[PDB]
């Protein structure tokens, strides 16, 4: 899990807006990964979805909706996940 | 009340002058069917 996504986001720094190309492979595998992940991934996930979007900027605007309902559904009182979410 | 009359205030009213636009320069950089290396534009971006 670590290394997967470690990888994509170094990848898509590098090529820089060209990686807009590859949106739509990433996005729907990468939010269902979210989904069914477990424990601590899930923050690091969030962290590098992050990432992902102030890369992506203007063009992330299809995938938003789903995104917005994970946040939704993944935000709980626990305070690690909040910070996490607020940078999101 | 006195006989005389009020002092008439500086009127300053009235237009200086009336400006004509005579002509007009339409300098259109669209170029049609190519995009601008500078900014990577979105797949539906704007076309109108």
């Amino acid at each position: 899990h670590t290394m997967v996504v470690q990888a994509i986001t170094f990848i898509f720094k590098s090529l820089g807006l060209k990686c807009v190309q590859f949106l739509p492979q990433v996005m729907p595998t990468f939010l269902n990964v979210i989904r069914v992940c477990d424990g601590a991934i899930r923050e690091f996930l969030f962290q590098q979805l992050g990432m992902l979007v102030s890369f992506v900027k203007s063009h992330i605007r299809p995938y938003m909706d789903e995104i917005v309902t994970l946040m939704r559904e993944f935000w709980v009182m626990n305070t690690s996940i909040q910070s996490t979410i607020i940078l999101l | 009340e006195k006989i005389e009359g009020s002092k008439s205030l500086a009127q300053s009213w009235r237009m200086k002058d009336r400006m004509k636009t005579v002509s007009v320069a339409l300098v259109l950089c669209l170029n049609v069917g190519v995009d601008p290396p500078d900014v990577v534009k979105t797949t539906p971006c704007a076309r109108l």
